[PDB]
Order: C-alpha cells, then structure tokens, then sequence
C-alpha cells in the first residue's frame, strides 16, 4: 500500500509550508491521465456525479470519490489533458436542453447541434439523473400504440407506457421494425385530435455516422422529421458520451410526459451502452464479475427503463413508451446482458434469420415472442379478429412437421396445413409501408373467416394488394366507420360479407 | 530536441521513460538515441512524477536503462502525396523495397479525427465485379464498405487478389494495399503479380497502386499502426485531390489482436475472453475515418480473419457494423469443391433493394436463396428415408438446387495455376438471365457436371454435348 | 428443455452440420442417385439435339 | 506542479518517497548540511520507552499522536522544515517507518561527498606497509576530489586471495581458480 | 534472436522435397522452403513421418550434385533421454547421422532451456540457408515450447492471459516460423524448410495453440487415429490435408 | 414485520417473496462491489450461509410460527444451477403452474403430477 496521491511532488510542498497558493477547495491539479481516466489532487467540495471542466476546454464527470484523489472520466480525446492541468467546478449534475425546439433537429448526447441548421432555442433545462414516478402517480395502460405491421399489431401488441424488447441476431430486420413505427404516426400527427398524437425520439448508440445519415434521409422523404428528435452518440466518440446518451434522451422525452402529451423512445441498441460502461469500470479498477461486467450493470438498465410510465389524470395524463434494441449472438438469449434486460421489460419480439430466407419478411418468430400486457392494449376490433387468428396459427405449429412428406393423413390434419399457410401469407409486408389500423382489419377479416381457402398460395400475396386498392377508393366511407366507432358492429359485419364475396368472383383473371 | 527523457523499465515491448523538463502529450513519437536502426516509441499514459508509458515499434533488445530519449513534437509523420505510387512502405513511413527514398513535399501525421455528420455523402450506386455470387446476391456499391469473412484456408487471399485483377485495372482512380500482419511469402507474390500486369511500372511514373507492409514477423506494437498508415495515404487521394480511391487491407483482425498482446503489460484488467477492455473504441476510432465524404469517395475491401471459424467471437462480431457489404466464406462449402466458397445464405448487402438494383434482379436473388433454404429441410429426410423414397416434386427441388449450387461456382483467372481451367468474367445481364432459366425449368434435361465451373449458361450446354459425344 | 426460449433448440439442416455417420450416410446416398441419372440424361442428348433440328 | 532537484541515489519504496521530498525541500534555501545535524537528534529521542511506547502504538488516538510530537519537536532545539515533516508523517500513518526514512536520508546525503565503500575480504589482518598502499592505490582509481572509506571482513574459505568491491566492480583473485581447472576434466 | 528476411530477398518455391512416403509425395506434395505442419494426437505417427524423411535423403547425399542434397536438423523439446538416445540408434545403422544435428533440451532441463531450444536450432539452419545450401528442421514439438514460456513468465510476475498463457504466444511462434525462407538467386538461392509437430488433445483442432500455428504455415498434414486403427498407416487424412502446392513442384512424371 | 404476529401475538403468519432468485442475485452484487472473489458459476462465496440466515428465521416456535411461500426462477432450464440447487435444499414442497392445464378450463392451473411435497 502506497496511496495514489503520495507522489514525490505532493509531499514536497507540505514540507515547505502551508498550501495558500492553491486553495484546493475549488480547483485541483491532475496527478495522472491515461486512456480517458484522470486522477485529480484536490477538489475537496466536489459532489458525486458532478461535471468538472478541464483546462484544455473539455468536460468531465466525477465517479470515484477517494480519500486522497478523485477519478473523473473525460469526454473527448485524451491528447489534450496532461499532468499539472488545473481542473475547476461547475457546481451541478449534468443537464441537457429540453423543449419543443428540438423537434426536427438532430442533437448529440449533450444537447448540442450537429445538423448545421442553427443553435437550439429552448428556454428550459433538466437533469439527466432523476427518478421514476412511484407506485401512486401511474395507472394501468389502456392506449393503443400502432406500428402498421400486421404481425406486431395483431400478435404481440404494444401499449402506451410499456417496454418492449426488440431482440434478435444480426442482419435480421431490427432497425426496420422501429422505423415504420415512426412513419406510421403521420396519420394522426397532422390531423386535429390531440390525445392521439405522438412525438418520437431515436437514440443511436455506437453506430457508424453514415447509417444515421441514411436515416435522416429516409425520414425526411417520408415526411416524419417534423416530430422526431435524433440523439446520436456514434462510434468515434468517447465512451461516457455513449453512456449518457439514453439518459440524455429519456429526459428529452419526459417533458412530453409531464404535460399531458405522449412520446416514444427507441434505444438502438442497449447492448452498446453496457459495453461502454464496462470499459469505464475496469479502468477505474472496480471489481469485475461474470463476463467482466461490473456488479452494478443490472442497475444501469433498471433505473433507465423504469422512467417509462403512464401517468394519471391528477398529474397531466402523459406517457412514455420505450422500445430497446438488443443483439444476441447466435440465438444465445442466456448470456449476461440479454438476461438482465429480458427480466426488466414487458415482453420481447424475436426475429430469426432462418425465417428471413424462407420467404417470411418481416422475419418475426411468433412462438418465441410475447407481450405481457397484450389484449388490453388493442383496439376493440383488432381484439375481435386476432383472438381467432392467434389460436389458429398456434395449431399450425404443432402439425408443422407433417407437411414435408404428407398426403396420407386425416382430413382434419390436412386442414390445418391448409388454413395455416394462408394466414402466414397475409402477414408478409414490404419495407417502408405502414398500414392504417382499420385497413388491417379488412385484410385479416378475409383470411380468418374463410374467403381464401379456394386460392393458390402464390395468389394470396396478389389478392391482398388487389383487395386493398378496391376498398380504399370505392369504399372510403366504410374505412372511417371503423376509425371512428372502433368496434365492428353487426351492421358492418354484414356489409364486409358483401364486399369480399362480391370481389372474390371477379378477381381470378 | 525537447524533454530528453531517460529509460527506466523495459518489460516486454513496453518501455517507460522519465522526463526532466517537458512532459509530452498522449500519442506522440519518441526517438531512442545511440542505435544504428530507428526505434520509435509512442506515448500512451502519464503516470506521475514525470514518467510516461510508451510502446516500442521495433525490437527491445539492447535497451540499457538510463538511455536518452528525444521528442519530435507531434505524432508519427509519414510521407504522402502522388509520388508514393508503386512503392512499398514501413509503418513509420520508410522504404522497404530498396529503390531509394520517397521524395514527397507533404507529410501527414497518422492521428486524425472522424469527419463530422454534415460531411456525409448519402448516395448509393451499384458496382459490377464479374462474379455470380457477389453481383447476384450481395452486390457492392461505389463508395461502400466491403468485408470478406471466413476462417483459415477458405479463399480470402484469392478472392481479394481476383478483385484486384477485375476492378483495380479497369479503374480510373487509385488503390492502396495495406498488409497488416500476414505471411511475408504472400507479400512477394502480389509485388510480382503486378509488375508483369502493368499496375506497377519500375521506370516511369504511371503506376496505380501503393503498398504498406508490416507483417507477422513484427513486434505487436507495430502490428497495430499499419492499419493507420494505410488510410492516411488513402485519404490524401480522397480529400486533398478530389479523386476516387480503392482500399485493400489484409488482414484487419491483426489490428485488434495485436492490441490484446500489450493490454495487461500496460496495466489494465483484461475483459472477456482475453481481449483488451477498449475493443469497440479503438476499432471505431479507425473505422470511421474510412468513409466517403462530400469531397471524394473510398471503396474499401478488407479481409477479416474469423478465429477458429467462430463468428460469434468478439473481434469479428464488432466489425459487422462498420460495413455495407459482407461476403462470408464457409468451409463446409469449399470442401465440396465449390469455388468461390461464398455462403449464399449468409452474405448480405444494403442495396439489395427493389429501387436500386431493379425488380428483376431482386426477384431472382430472392428465389435462389429461397430454394437453397428449401434444400436443407430435405437433407434431414434423405439421411433416413434415402433418396428413392421422396416424392416426384421434392426430387425436382434437389436437382435444381444442386444445379444452382454448381452454377454459383466459377473459375477465377487466378486459379489458372491451381486447377488448370480457363478464367471467366460474367457480365451482369447474363448472370440474371442464366439463373432465371434454371428456376423456370429450361435446363431440366442436362447432367449436373455440365454446370460445374463454367461462365455463361451457353457454355453449360456446350459441355453437355461433349460429354455425350465422348460416351 | 425445449418449451422455453431460454432452453436451447435446433436449426434446420443440422444433421449434415455435425459431420457424423449420418452426415456421411447422406452425402454419399445423394451421389449414388445423381450419378446414375447422369447417364440416363447423357444417353438421350444425341437424340434430343437431333429432334430440335427436326422441329 | 514544479520540478525538483535530483538526489544522487534515487532509492525507491516507502522510504525514498519521503526521503526525496525532504532532500528536495531542504536543498531549497540551502538547508542541506544543517538538516543532517537535526535529523541525528530526533534519531536519538525516537528510542525511548515513553516516546516509542506511543510512536508505534495503534490504540492511542489518530489525533493525539500529532499534538504530542509537535509539542515535542519544537521546544527543545529546532524549528526548521523538519517540524512540518514529523507532522507530515504523523498525519498520514507512516510513523512506523520513521527510522527507515532517516537511514534512507543518510545514504542519500552521504553520496554528496562519499564513496559507497569497498570490502576487502582476505584473511587475518595485515601490517601497515601493505595496508597504507591499498588505502592509497584504491584512491588512484576514483580521482574526483573525494575522501575514501572502507570495510574489512575476515573469511577463510577463500584460501589464498582477496576480493574487493569498489562500488559494483568485484575484481576477484582468490581460490576460485581451483574450480576454473574444470577445463582439464572437460575434454 | 535474429530477424526474418523481408519481401525483396525471397523468391517463389521452385524445387521439390521428397519424403519417400507415397501418400505425401503424390497427394500432398511439399516444396522446398514451405512451412508444413504435421498435426495430430499422441502415438499416431508424427515422429515416424519426420524420420522417414531424414532417412530418405540418404540417396542424394552420397550423389554428385551439390543442389539435390538436404541437410537435416532435429530439435527435441520436452522428451526423455530414453527416446532421444534411441532415435540416434535408428539414425546410425542406416548411417543417417552423418548429415544431421540433434539439438536436445530434455524434460529434465530448466524451463528457460526448453524455451531457447527452437530459437537455437533454427539459427544453425540459417548457416546453410544464408550460404547456399538447403536445410530442414523439425520441432518435436511446439506444444512444449509454450508451457516452458507459461511457467518461466509467471514467476517473473507477468499477468496471465487465456489458459494462463502470456500475451504474446502468437508472437512467440510467429517470429520463429518466418525465417523459413527461400532466397532469390542473387543471394545464394538456398532454402530452409520447416516441419513443426503439434500434439493436440482429443483430436480437437480449435484449441488456443493449434489455431495460432495453423494460420502461420502454408499447408498441413492431418494425422488421425481412426485411420491408424482401421489400417491406413501412415494415417494421413488425404481429404483434409490441404497444401498451397508450392508452385506445383511435384515433378513431371508424378 | 412477520414476527410480531408470531412473537407478540401468536398467530400463523404467511409471507410471500417475489421472487427467491432476485434475493440471491442481489447478494452477488453487494459481494462483488466490496471485492470478494466469486464462487462457482459467478455467485458469491457466502451463498449458502446468506440463504441460511434468512431461511432459518422461518420456523414453528412455541408461541406461533411463520410459514413461507416463495416463487422460484430456474435460469437456462438448469435445475442444477448453483442458485436453485441451494434453494431446493430448504424446500418442503413445490407448486407448478403450467400453460396447458389452463387450456382445459381448470382453475387454479396446478399440475398434479409435477407438484411434490416432502411430507408425503
Ligand atoms: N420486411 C422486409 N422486407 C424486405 N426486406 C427487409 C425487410 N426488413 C428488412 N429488410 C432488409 O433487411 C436488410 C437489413 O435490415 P436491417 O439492417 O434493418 O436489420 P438489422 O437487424 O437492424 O441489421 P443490423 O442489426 O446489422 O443493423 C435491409 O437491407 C432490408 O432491405
Ligand atoms: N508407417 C507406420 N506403419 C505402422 N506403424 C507405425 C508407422 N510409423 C510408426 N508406427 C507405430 O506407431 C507408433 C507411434 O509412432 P510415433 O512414436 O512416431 O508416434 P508419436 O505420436 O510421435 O508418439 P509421441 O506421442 O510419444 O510423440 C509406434 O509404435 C510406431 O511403431
Ligand atoms: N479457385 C480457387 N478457389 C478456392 N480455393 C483455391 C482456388 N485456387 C486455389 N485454392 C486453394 O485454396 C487455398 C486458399 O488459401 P488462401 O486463400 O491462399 O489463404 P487464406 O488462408 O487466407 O484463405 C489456397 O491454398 C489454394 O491452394
Ligand atoms: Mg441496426
Ligand atoms: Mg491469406
Ligand atoms: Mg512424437
């Protein structure tokens, strides 16, 4: 044992006299810098988790308060800090700009501007490190949140104020479930109603810069960057900027929660924050654990993913929904970080690369996916048809082995091989085409009721596209009688019988 | 000279120096005196009482404690410019080919920062190389980033020296080959494979390539900085001149893996399976300087060793995000004689899109991959039921799928010393047309041995007539 | 231990992924079929080619 | 921070941290040849069955070992920068290693004019006519304006010679040369 | 501790190296100047394969031309002396010992003597190669030059890596296996083949020290056990024994 | 809280813990923030004593008793994992709720072939 601040220059002045020349209550010199971790002699009044501000213009964050020095992580390059550089205080935990002057802008994890339009014009701030609401200021979730995907809205539904984990292997369609979740909201976000709007945030952690640049151009052309904030700690940065970047984006989306509005945040992905924390711990010499993660790494993703809440009428009526993204490695959902975040959240959506090549895109596994809330977070019409649909696509999975070499089976088993392969063909869907909700209640009503059994399975994905363009134009008055009433009455249940059968005749030509 | 330090502790390839007057910053260069060769040490940490912790770039034999150390005032300064073409260069920018010195008027320090968000060209294109698995199933892009995966002995130095033949001779812009730790034998072929092929000219000034070679007989601190001497010559051609460049690097796993060889000697606690705790940070510091900005373009092809065929290893699985196009070579395919070994169901590009490549290219390559995943569900039935139990529809699947699998193989021009065949170079319009017909049924009447190692589909019927005449 | 996402499962076409004595019993069984169709087809080529000229 | 004067020994450990912070602090104001006279007077009052009874006692108090030595170090003879040093060691917890520092400061201050003596190791002692040469021909080597010192230790296992060590030199002439006749038995 | 030669003073592999095995010379040929890895288990044939090669060059060494000879070297690491004093017997009835050297560091030696042995044996090989002639060198084996580096550099208080091996076991084998050159003809034209032996546990080739040395050598010879016992002896897996053919210098009639 | 209705009142207390794995997982986080070297698969060295000093305070004394009912999560379908191995050493029963018995219409969803009791 020697102690860190027992070097030959610290002791040397104390033999001379009292330390009046430097005060050490407010400014402290640096002992030793290396790999983005500094050691500072002095700074007696520094609070834990307080920003400091180095001599070369960079910033910091105080994490280790030790009896002779303080260890502070550095934002930015380390070729600007040296040994003997005065450090000062700001006097607060880190804060970020917040308002509605962020909408349509692209910000990094400290609230600055990168898209080159101009400086942000907000007049408010917020600390990144605040707490969740308690047991009392919430209420059970009841609001639909629509994605536009026939699988996600009918088999594993999301509500407002819920966590839902997008988990799956590489190259599977993860970033694209959460990019027409955004584009689908333009239906509601230009109209006149206020309790159906939504304001989306996208957080990019550790991606390369020119995948973000291919995303501000995907969303501008589809006209959804007038209500979308983009927070981007990319890969070339320092490691603590990628550590703050989901807290920096979960405080930007809490102002929309405290004020009776709604929001939705997409962490992409949470398996690169947890590696950015681990680099910072094991250079601060905090003791490791399993897979060299520190002990408090369940404490990273538990205090973050519990700030998504559904508040109540006496607090404003806000919301916040979170979709975190996690990448496994060859179907191994039993590693360390993929087993923390499955325990925290409220369900997962599981995408496989075997189904991606067998012709099923979006490549969703239905058997290994769940939402814990489920049928309460659906509209009263999507609840009506999917209760017959989720059951019948579940009976197909038990007899799914017989289909390879089978014709000498029972007529009941030859039926489940028939009906189950039509419903699989309905759920296919092209990229960047979200659907309105009452239109999906048209398509799914055709398959599950019996109006597709007399057709050929390569003619299912043609019939759906020809059934929709006939019902948008020549029946627009009946796709607003579900979007208003909500529930399919019998006066509409008898009218769609006279549309599908009076179209199934004049189709096959 | 400034801060003439002194050496105190040479433990491995990690030398610590102690400065009397002036401490240098992180990432500098230091010059050890009194040696007949040039040994360069780069600063990495500041320890207290004016001692730094460096890393040598050469051999640490003969280092007596108390030895003076000068300082230059900057990171390592290489030569750069137009006169670096048709040359081979060291990590610290020196000649290693015994032709004399590099006479340039511009130096570039190898530590720069990634260009910002507002300097990002967004456009996609297509690029045709001539191969029926690249151009059909995982197509390239003019300015994209391309990674060649796969284990040891599957075909990565051949597939990367065939694309040097195909693209980097019919190209107007320039190319750079950076050799980051590979066999010094293989770094003598490509120096001589391209003197006779006109890409290097040893008497006049019309060469179109530059070489950077630090191989696997080098200490593991110098096998971490030839990845950065590469994309400093390959950035002066993009930024300063407004040109177009090609970037060839083999192998880029030796940049990561030579950072795990000095992690614990520096003083860090090692992470998971043995790598340094700064894996995805020192990597992404480098793989963001290889981008196409709005001043030029870079088309980068990098070979990526997968250790022990384990793709879920942390050194390859953190490289799958810095790339637009992945071509993954397997070994269970190259054991069947199929060459190029490229896996059809594991390669993937971004521009496989019905709005860039067209809605005829897209419907083909999503039926080749759909009939090959239909094959594997039948191979588990054949292992029990045998081949002559299947129905007559499923027999038609296996025959076309084996016709498609044999047609994906193609004789490269650099296999004219290995197999004795003759080389092909198939255009794109014939590639789409040939595969469109095997799925239709218009070659159901041929033997499979016609399709093995041909070019266009019209050569695969000129073989089924020679087999029937010599019967 | 298969009725759970945590419990491990198998892929499609994994029998020939191992390399056992069923992956060999199937790699050779396919060559003992598609070598003998390669001379039913081969013999018929002279006639088929002639037939094309005829019509 | 500031730069400091280089001590000509540069030892390491918990001694040479504090024993260089004292050499650098006292070489300022030219307090060097004085302070060794004061460090040899605390080098006698440390060995006392009331002073050493609580200079190494853990269980007295963290605080009362600071006022008890500060009252002790000032009143009797001296108030230089050593009075801060004894207050510096006691404030940190390094009172146990206090005799180590002064044995470390002594070897650091000795080389400012000293020699790090040689060690003649031969036999039963010798006369004056053969020793005053070796106390003068050992001065012909160094030649830097110095006044030499020496140690003697008698060993009979060396049968017929003397070994000497001027610093780290070791010119050996002894009965090791029986083992060097292995080359007769070594083909 | 000398340095491997670079890119200018080499040339490609022109010549053959005949082993006299018939599964080697016909199917998996080995040029002169090519690092070939004999890998397999214990008691399968790894030493015998590299001793028929020592014997078989007897016919060229009593011949007349100075460019068909092949002077040989055997390095015994971690072997008991009742195997190395018995292999000098097998190499002296056939008069094989008049053209070889045996550098020997037995299992009784100090752990810094089993580490220094292949770097000393390889440096007697480069008397030949740097003066004109052609050498050959067998490391038997190189899984015992690694556990002499793991022990010697744990007691120097160096922090362990994987399986307590140091950081630079890849740098340990790579700075060795790159001196096996083939010089150009304006230096002398000499060659230096190398045949490293590697023992693996339970026939698993995906271990730490195997895969680090598979990817330094041009080709391999995979010796198995079920070939040895069914009857194929020398038990060479001719399916897997790949080889970068060495500019295909097999010979014209073969 | 559960002992005042055993000691100071003399009644038959119940006690629900949800769940017994997050008690165990949180002990391994405290023990690794202090610095103690971990056990088998990654848990803390004091894994059976820490469960001991909690599970031994639930007995039937002469005044009253405490009963307990604890939910268990079995990680990676591994019934010999160090955390459910140590918890099974203290159990006197099991109850299994399965997905299939709910489909038959039977409430509560109890599997009568895989639910045990040691005092049987
Ligand atoms: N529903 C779909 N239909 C057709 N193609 C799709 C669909 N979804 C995704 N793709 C294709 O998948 C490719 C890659 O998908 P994407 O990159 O969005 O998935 P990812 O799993 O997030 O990959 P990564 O994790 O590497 O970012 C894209 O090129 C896109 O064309
Ligand atoms: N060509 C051969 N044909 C048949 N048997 C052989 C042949 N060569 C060697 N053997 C036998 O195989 C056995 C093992 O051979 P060898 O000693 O070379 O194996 P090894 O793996 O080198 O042994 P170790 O594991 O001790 O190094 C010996 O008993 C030897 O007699
Ligand atoms: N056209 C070809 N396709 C596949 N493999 C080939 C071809 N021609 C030769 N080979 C063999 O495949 C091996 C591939 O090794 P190589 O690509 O050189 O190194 P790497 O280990 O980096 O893949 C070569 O040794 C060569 O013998
Ligand atoms: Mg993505
Ligand atoms: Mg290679
Ligand atoms: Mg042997």
């Amino acid at each position: 044992k020697t102690g860190t601040a027992e070097v030959s220059s610290i002791l040397e002045e104390r033999i001379l006299g009292a330390d009046t020349s430097v005060d050490l209550e407010e400014t402290g010199r640096v002992l030793s810098i290396g790999d983005g971790i500094a050691r500072v002699h002095g700074l007696r009044n520094v609070q834990a988790e307080e920003m400091v501000e180095f001599s070369s213009g960079l910033k910091g964050m105080s994490l280790n308060l030790e009896p002779d020095n303080v260890g502070v992580v550095v934002f930015g390059n380390d070729k600007l800090i040296k040994e003997g550089d005065i450090v000062k205080r700001t006097g607060a935990i880190v804060d970020v700009p917040v308002g509605e002057e962020l909408l349509g802008r692209v910000v990094d994890a400290l609230g600055n501007a990168i898209d080159g339009k101009g400086p942000i014009g907000s007049k408010t701030r917020r600390r990144v490190g605040l707490k969740a609401p308690g047991i009392i200021p919430r209420i059970s979730v009841r609001e639909p949140m629509q994605t536009g995907i026939k699988a996600v809205d009918s088999l594993v539904p999301i509500g407002r104020g819920q966590r839902e984990l997008i988990i799956g292997d590489r190259q599977t369609g993860k970033t694209s479930i959460a990019i027409d979740t955004i584009i689908n909201q333009k239906r509601f976000n230009d109209g006149t109603d206020e309790k159906k709007k939504l304001y989306c945030i996208y957080v990019a952690i550790g991606q390369k810069r020119s995948t973000v640049a291919q995303l501000v151009k995907r969303l501008t052309d589809a006209d959804a960057m007038k209500y979308t904030i983009v927070v981007s700690a990319t890969a070339s940065d320092a490691a603590p900027l990628q550590y703050l970047a989901p807290y920096s984006g979960c405080s930007m989306g809490e102002y929309f929660r405290d004020n009776g509005k709604h929001a939705l945040i997409i962490y992409d992905d949470l398996s690169k924050q947890a590696v950015a924390y681990r680099q910072m711990s094991l250079l601060l010499r905090r003791p490791p654990g399993r897979e060299a993660y520190p002990g408090d790494v369940f404490y990273l993703h538990s205090r973050l993913l519990e700030r998504a809440a559904k508040m109540n009428d006496a607090f404003g009526g806000g919301s916040l929904t979170a979709l975190p993204v996690i990448e496994t490695q060859a179907g191994d959902v039993s590693a360390y970080i993929p087993t923390n975040v499955i325990s925290i959240t409220d369900g997962q959506i599981f995408l496989e690369t075997e189904l991606f090549y067998k012709g099923i895109r979006p490549a969703i596994n239905v058997g290994l996916s769940v939402s814990r809330v489920g049928s309460a977070a659906q509209t009263r019409a999507m609840k009506q048809v999917a209760g017959t649909m989720k059951l019948e696509l579940a009976q197909y999975r038990e007899v799914a082995a017989f289909a390879q070499f089978g014709s000498d089976l029972d007529a009941a088993t030859q039926q489940l091989l028939s009906r189950g392969v039509r419903l699989t063909e309905l759920l296919k869907q092209g990229q960047y085409a979200p659907m309105a909700i009452e239109e999906q209640v048209a398509v799914i009503y055709a398959g599950v009721r019996g109006y597709l059994d007399k057709l050929e399975p390569s003619k299912i994905t043609k019939f759906e596209n020809a059934f929709l363009s006939h019902v948008i134009s020549q029946h627009q008055a009946l796709l607003g009688k579900i979007r208003a009433d909500g529930k399919i009455s019998e006066e509409t249940d008898a009218k769609l019988k006279e549309i599908v059968t009076n179209f199934l005749a004049g189709f096959e030509a | 000279g400034a801060a003439t330090g002194r050496i105190v502790a040479v433990i491995g390839a990690v030398v610590d120096v102690q400065f009397d007057e002036g401490l240098p910053p992180i990432l500098n260069a230091l010059e050890v005196q009194g040696r007949e060769t040039r040994l360069v040490l780069e600063v990495a940490q500041h320890l207290g009482e004016s001692t730094v912790r460096t890393i040598a770039m050469d051999g640490t034999e003969g280092l007596v404690r108390g030895q003076k150390v000068l300082d230059s005032g900057a990171p390592i300064k290489i030569p750069v410019g137009p006169e670096t073409l048709g040359r081979i260069m060291n990590v610290i920018g020196e000649p290693i080919d015994e032709r004399g010195p590099i006479k340039t008027k511009q130096f570039a320090a190898i530590h720069a920062e990634a260009p910002e968000f507002m300097e990002m060209s967004v456009e996609q294109e297509i690029l045709v190389t001539g191969i029926k698995v690249v151009d059909l199933l995982a197509p390239y892009a003019k300015g994209g980033k391309i990674g060649l995966f796969g284990g040891a002995g599957v075909g990565k130095t051949v597939l990367i020296m065939e694309l040097i033949n195909n693209v980097a001779k019919a190209h107007g812009g320039y190319s750079v080959f950076a050799g980051v730790g590979e066999r010094t034998r293989e770094g003598n072929d490509l120096y001589h494979e391209m003197i006779e092929s006109g890409v290097i000219n040893l008497k006049d000034a019309t060469s179109k390539v530059a070489l950077v070679y630090g191989q696997m007989n080098e200490p593991p601190g110098a096998r971490a900085r030839v990845a950065l001497t590469g994309l400093t010559v390959a950035e002066y051609f993009r930024d300063q001149e407004g040109q177009d460049v090609l970037l060839f690097i083999d192998n880029i796993f030796r940049f990561t893996q030579a950072g795990s060889e000095v992690s614990a000697l520096l003083g860090r606690i090692p992470s998971a399976v043995g790598y340094q705790p700064t894996l995805a940070t020192d990597m992404g510091t480098m793989q963001e300087r290889i981008t196409t900005t709005k001043k030029g373009s870079i088309t980068s092809v990098q070979a990526i060793y997968v250790p022990a065929d384990d793709l879920t290893d942390p050194a390859p699985a953190t490289t799958f995000a810095h790339l637009d196009a992945t071509t993954v070579l397997s070994r269970a395919i190259a054991e069947l004689g199929i060459y190029p070994a490229v896996d059809p169901l594991d390669s993937t590009s971004r521009i496989m899109d019905p709005n860039i490549v067209g809605s005829e290219h897209y419907d083909v390559a999503r039926g080749v991959q759909k009939i090959l995943q239909d094959y594997k569900s039948l191979q588990d039935i054949i292992a029990i039921l045998g081949m002559d139990e299947l129905s007559e529809e499923d027999k038609l699947t296996v025959s076309r799928a084996r016709k498609i699998q044999r047609f994906l193989s193609q004789p490269f021009q650099v296999a004219e010393v290995f197999t004795g065949h003759l080389g092909k170079l198939v255009p794109l319009k014939e590639t789409i047309k040939g595969f469109q017909q095997i799925l239709a049924g218009e070659y159901d009447h041929l033997p499979e041995q016609a399709f093995y190692m041909v070019g266009p589909i019209e050569e695969a019927v000129a073989k089924a007539d020679k087999l029937a005449e010599e019967h | 231990s298969s009725d759970t996402p945590e419990g491990v499962r198998s892929g499609a076409g994994a029998v020939r992924d191992a390399g056992g004595a069923f992956g060999k019993k199937e790699q050779a069984d396919e060559e003992r079929y598609f070598r003998a169709r390669a001379r039913e087809q081969l013999a018929a080529l002279k006639k088929h080619h002639e037939n094309e000229i005829s019509h | 921070f500031a730069k400091l004067v280089r001590p000509p020994v540069q030892i390491y450990g918990i001694e040479g941290r504090y024993a260089t912070a004292l050499y650098s602090a006292a070489s300022k104001q030219n307090k060097l040849e004085q302070v060794e006279k004061e460090l040899l007077r605390v080098a006698q009052i440390l060995k006392e069955p009331k002073v050493a009874a609580s200079i190494m006692n853990p269980y007295v108090k963290r605080s009362v070992k600071v006022k008890s030595l500060s009252d002790m170090t000032a009143k009797e003879k001296f108030s230089p920068l050593t009075s801060n040093l004894i207050n510096l060691l006691a404030e940190n917890g390094r009172l146990s290693s206090t005799p180590g520092v002064i044995s470390a400061f002594s070897t650091m201050m000795s080389v400012h004019r000293g020699e790090v003596p040689c060690s003649v190791t031969t036999a039963s002692p010798l006369d004056e006519a053969t020793l005053t040469e070796l106390k003068t021909v050992l001065k012909s080597f160094l030649s830097k304006g110095q006044i030499l010192k020496l140690e003697v230790k008698v060993d009979p296992s060396i049968m017929g010679g003397m070994i000497v060590r001027i610093g780290e030199k070791y010119v050996d002439m002894s009965a090791k040369t029986k083992i060097q006749k292995l080359s007769r038995a070594m083909r």
